[PDB]
């Protein structure tokens, strides 16, 4: 499948997005943007430049990479 | 964290 957003294929571009990243949500800019995830500027909700997978309710304990694989498996990214 | 669409 296709890459769903190559304007955040660049990492600094995705870490450039985590303008008012909210304090409650844990996990960092630079841990998100390492595992694909760029911010969409509404709560914590991010989404993957490469499967366009959604996600949000970010917890304490969670990682990036893990949270990203196991809910979206046809990602070429975490693959 | 949770998917959603
Ligand atoms: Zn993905």
């Amino acid at each position: 499948g296709h890459m769903r957003n190559p304007a955040m294929y660049s990492e600094e571009a995705r870490l450039k997005s985590f303008q008012n990243w909210p304090d409650y949500a844990h996990l960092t800019p630079r841990e998100l943007a390492s595992a694909g995830l760029y911010y969409t500027g509404i709560g914590d909700q991010v989404q993957c430049f490469a499967c366009g997978g959604k996600l949000k309710n970010w917890e304490p304990g969670d990682r990036a990479w893990s949270e990203h694989r196991r809910h979206f498996p046809n990602c070429f990214f975490v693959l | 964290a949770v998917x959603f669409f």
